[PDB]
């Protein structure tokens, strides 16, 4: 005539670790670390990436002429370049404080491009200078959001010009100076030969001059070009004066979407996915509160971790 | 370690389904299952508030925010990549051995509350029945199933069968 | 957790207002409280050196310092404050883990020395004494208060009293 | 704290060599010393178990890389040496605190050993032998030196001694 | 008759929270997180700090006439800037390398401020610029350590003259550079057109060049002033040439007591108080080993945590 | 008739620490924390490592006349330097981008320097330039890797010359411009008075212009020297062209092997022994899990604490 106490016991196979024994059957375990990730770049909330495949961050801002599909892009979620994309500069040189502009458009997620200086302003000049360095369909060209301005009627007379920033927004502007190879060349493109480029805002103060100096041949090309950039605050304005060796602006970018966003190194393709954690290598759907997919995360996301299990003992031990 | 589970309690109970701890009884019209609801109840409980403890405390971590630098930047690049990976091996380190210590508490959690159950039952019986020391407690007089009953939601009138058990004690 | 404080002792006592544990006697000269001297020193000097030790040990934690930085510099302004919000993270799952798990075992703690208490008389007393399951000894004779006194302060002596108690458990 | 080393049991064995934990037997064929080889055997593998985890999880820590700053980097100097030292100090705290949490839960891991060991015999024996509440049992009979070994090993018959045990308890 | 064993309960209401089970009522709690400051700047062990109200650190350097308060400052403890003061380089530019000059500063207790070079030292040079962008009481005036060399007799010969520093102590020398808006008010102040400024000491090798060219108007001047600075160290000496455009030292700093402290930015005033814990947001009167009140701390303090409630518990679960 | 339940205990002294009680006798503890160096710098796998003892890193790849025993260098294992070495730029001036080019170097096992440019190259200029500022044998000398260039025939006619990296590896080279202190002196040294030093591959794009001007006397000299480098690519090509000032490289290093190292700033000397673990302060025959000697590690070491002591306790408390 019997009465017993005992505890459950089931089929379970679920093990936990803990510091003294490891490999501990349970008869309830509860996974927290999530581990799979679905191989895709996709949407976030709805809001599709803006993808530069092929083309960097420089090439697509100042206009390269293969990054022709970023012309009018639309608000995007994040930034996706590639490792070493084809289009960027392809006249050589350097687009200064770069690393700072990139950081910068990680805080940006819509700009609208507008014309703060057409073609159709230099009287004076021609307008229409063009590079081997950068091909359009078989044929020389340039950057399409700045412009080579180069001697008339063999005249480079000296530009002073202004323009201020009517709209709400801010504007992110970018110019640049071209350093010649010689003083012939130097001749040849703009007739005077010393020569500078002047910009003044209300905090800057810039003075470029070409180093003409002989250089490697970088994309067929020994000269180069530095471009610079900076934003120009509503109600402020911008003052240019040049007598040579000027590559102005022609279209600027209005920041109009100023809310969070990441640049994000990826070699991989759009997934016509969408997701609420997107990571480099594929994005996550899952409310597991820990993964191990990859630290660059960015939406509402787990917390990122190295473990390769993660399991809490919830049950018993089971035989 | 409390020396209840998988100690003097040599074994689970495939057949208690209902529950994490509770009885066995048989007598003269059969024999059952039977689970402890409130030591059941509690132990559910404490035990997923401790999950929601670990989740919500490891909320506020640490996000790698993905930074670049250039050529002759080189010295912070190094710093900021040795800070970003020292603060996530602390926080995995901190994931680690948060689960494997509460593991342990989880695992003895149950062991303690395994014994207090066989004890709050030793204490109403007391002479009654025969402790085997296996975790069964074998009567010394005629438990039907009220009276197991009675035993389990802790009503159990020691004074009721006192004589009769007391005889076969002795004899 | 040992099953002593809200378990077999259904609740604590607003009239022991000397100590955090002891006893409640009650003979025919009447009744009364009196802590356990040791017992309870004990535990006042193992838990206020552990509140030192978790004091002692956040000696070395980590201070901001305030830096700036310009606007051609928000790379690193950014790595900054990371760096001092991922340090003040850090330390304060440190601060708010180590005192749920030290509370935690600062509770079980106080059950283990009652547990301890509850044995160590237990031992003493034998059948000398019915043990109520409820924190309780019924005695089986007739202890006056100095026979009450050794019980606490642990000089009870077996022998003496057997033969009595002998004889009201048979009878 | 489970209250039998330097509780029930008022000290160690100098003469115990074979082992942590054991048995001591007086008949009158002598006496001796055995250690319980079994859960001697599981304390040293979890405890060496224990130990490996506490340095295999300290294996991925933070190194500290040599970097150099100029007169007009201060503020990046002063961040990369908070920075190390942050990450130091973080790492310290958590070994220091990680060894004396789990030297805690060592010397209370030998207690429950222990304690488990003197109840693992007292359920062999029951009224065969009579709790001194010291760790020893005193016996009712006659054990020699076979009845010891049995003791130890586990195997030890209560009903062939009942009898025998029934009359002193008697008498 | 009857001996039981029991433990404390009593009144407290003093809660604790454990990983199993918050809100445990125990008998003796200990409060560890010190939660209260009183709201105020004071004293740190009895020495005031430097509060620059509406001055900036650069206009306080500099000795813009609107702070003409700290024209000789007392020892200080801590130095508490606003968020955005409003006399800071009334004429504009930059105080170059200013955040290093502010870390520097946040490591120094007392300077003594010391004439090296007095406008008595100018014989052939006019040293009574003066401009609308630094007004003082209605009229224009100028940086009140730093003098604005001009020409005089229609002649700016140039500039050959050296200090060496007899003190003991390191000094903190500013001077500048100023950039004109054209070349006929680059004449009109200065003969020469094309100017220079040269310093050098047995480190700093400086050349700095105007940069005449048209910018935004800022204070009503579209002309700026490039500051630099450096510490000369006990018997070097600092060597200037210019022939325009120089804006030379008058009074340098002695660094006279380089002991602990910081630049707290806060927009609150005095108290009269004292304290041995001092935050932005007032200071701190306790004993307990954390606070929650401001991480930016300064002096013997509790360690900031950001928890809203921390108590060990010390006693037993009561009820 | 008894049996009893016992536990070990023995004469060990060993004290372990817990939260609740300190100084705890146990019968089995185990130290894990090394506290023990050798006070010297040994060998790292039987590979020695580079001490530069009184040379600096600047004084050793430009080639200081002091600095001879470093002319053609072994690999190594880590560079030790001093904390204020005697010999480093014995001509005052300045190793430009110094600190990361020791970042650099501590990724770099072996160099084979290499004479990219010989003294024979320069038939129309003066190659056998040399300063009093750098005594070898007490008669005047020059760096040993760089040739200052000077007038011939009381003319200083324009370099134009290149250097094509043929080699496998990648090369550092070094170069530098001398700041003169007058006209007087600039005439003397090169015949043409406004000079440059135009430098070019296919990532840099450098000019660098004498100042001239009153500096400090360093080292006997108020002249300067700026020196640069650059990592010029297999089959890239620099382009120096100068007419004054030009400090050219006559040897360059190749980077061999490219490994792991530090720069540890030691006053130590070589120990003759050898190791697996280098500190600064000594090195390490251990297999404990940490230590506390210093935390700038090379080699398979321990993890540094700060703790004074660690021990775990393996058994029982003991009497
Ligand atoms: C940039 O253009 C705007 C467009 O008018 C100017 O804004 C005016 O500024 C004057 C100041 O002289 C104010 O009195 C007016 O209220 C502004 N006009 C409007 C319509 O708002 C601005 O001054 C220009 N800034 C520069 C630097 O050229
Ligand atoms: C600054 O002046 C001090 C003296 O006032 C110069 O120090 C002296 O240097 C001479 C050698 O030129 C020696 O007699 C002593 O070493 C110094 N004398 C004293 C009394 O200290 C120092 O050289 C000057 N510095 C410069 C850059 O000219
Ligand atoms: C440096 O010299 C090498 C000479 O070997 C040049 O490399 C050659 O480049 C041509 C293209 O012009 C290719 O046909 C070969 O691949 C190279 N030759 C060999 C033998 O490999 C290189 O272009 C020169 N670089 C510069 C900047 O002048
Ligand atoms: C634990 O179990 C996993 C499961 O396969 C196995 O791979 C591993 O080797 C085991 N390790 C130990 C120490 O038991
Ligand atoms: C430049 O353009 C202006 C305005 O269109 C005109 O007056 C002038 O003739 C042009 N040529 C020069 C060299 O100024
Ligand atoms: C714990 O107590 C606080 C006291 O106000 C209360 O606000 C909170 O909701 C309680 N939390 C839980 C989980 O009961
Ligand atoms: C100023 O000019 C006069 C006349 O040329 C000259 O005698 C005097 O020495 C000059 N003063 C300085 C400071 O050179
Ligand atoms: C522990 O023992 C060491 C042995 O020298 C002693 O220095 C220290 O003060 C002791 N501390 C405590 C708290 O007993
Ligand atoms: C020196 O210059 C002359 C004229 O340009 C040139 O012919 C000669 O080759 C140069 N050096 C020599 C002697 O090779």
């Amino acid at each position: 005539d019997q009465i017993c106490i005992g505890y459950h016991a089931n089929n379970s196979t679920e093990q936990v670790d803990t510091i003294m024994e490891k490999n501990v059957t349970v008869t309830h375990a509860q996974d927290i670390l999530e581990k799979t990730h679905n191989g895709k770049l996709c949407d976030l909330n709805g809001v599709k990436p803006l993808i530069l495949k092929d083309c960097s961050v420089a090439g697509w801002l100042l206009g390269n002429p293969m990054c022709d599909e970023f012309i009018r892009v639309p608000e995007w979620s994040y930034i996706v370049e590639r490792a070493n994309p084809a289009n960027d500069l392809c006249y050589p040189g350097n687009l200064n404080d770069y690393e700072e502009l990139k950081h910068l458009l990680s805080r940006i997620n819509h700009f609208e491009k507008t014309q703060i200086i057409p073609k159709s302003s230099w009287p004076n000049h021609t307008s229409s200078g063009v590079s081997a360095a950068c091909p359009y369909q078989g044929m020389p060209s340039f950057f399409r959001n700045v412009v080579w301005l180069t001697k008339k009627n063999d005249a480079y007379p000296t530009i002073r010009m202004s323009y201020n920033n009517t709209n709400r927004e801010d504007l992110l502007i970018l110019w640049g100076i071209h350093h010649s190879n010689n003083a012939e060349e130097q001749t040849n493109l703009y007739k005077n030969p010393t020569t500078y480029v002047s910009v003044g805002t209300s905090t800057l103060n810039q003075r470029l001059v070409p180093k003409i100096a002989t250089r490697s041949q970088v994309n067929g090309q020994r000269g180069r070009m530095d471009f610079f950039w900076t934003i120009l605050r509503p109600n402020d304005a911008i003052h240019f004066e040049s007598n040579g060796n000027f590559i102005a602006p022609e279209y600027a970018y209005k920041i109009i979407k100023t809310g969070d966003s990441t640049i994000m190194k990826s070699e991989m393709e759009y997934g016509n996915c969408n997701t609420k954690c997107q990571t480099p290598i594929g994005a996550i759907n899952s409310s597991m509160p820990f993964h191990n997919i990859h630290p660059l995360t960015i939406g509402e996301c787990p917390k990122y971790v190295k473990s390769n299990k993660l399991v809490l003992a919830t049950g018993l031990r089971n035989n | 370690l409390f020396g209840a589970i998988a100690g003097f309690i040599e074994g689970g109970w495939q057949g208690m389904v209902d529950g994490w701890y509770g009885y066995h009884h048989s007598n003269e019209q059969g024999s059952g299952y039977a689970a402890d609801r409130e030591s059941t109840q509690k132990a559910i409980d404490g035990v997923t508030n401790k999950v929601n403890s670990i989740i919500d405390k490891m909320n506020t971590q640490f996000e790698a925010v993905g930074r670049e630098f250039n050529n002759l930047e080189r010295r912070i690049e190094n710093l900021n990549k040795k800070m970003e990976d020292g603060f996530l091996d602390v926080w995995t380190y901190n994931a680690e051995l948060l689960v494997l210590m509460e593991n342990e508490r989880t695992l003895d959690f149950h062991d303690s509350n395994v014994k207090n159950l066989y004890d709050k039952v030793r204490l109403q019986l007391r002479d009654n029945a025969k402790e085997l020391g296996n975790g069964c407690f074998e009567f010394y007089h005629k438990c039907d199933n009220e009276c197991m009953e009675s035993v389990r939601n802790g009503t159990y009138d020691y004074p009721q069968y006192s004589e009769e058990a007391r005889l076969k004690r002795e004899e």
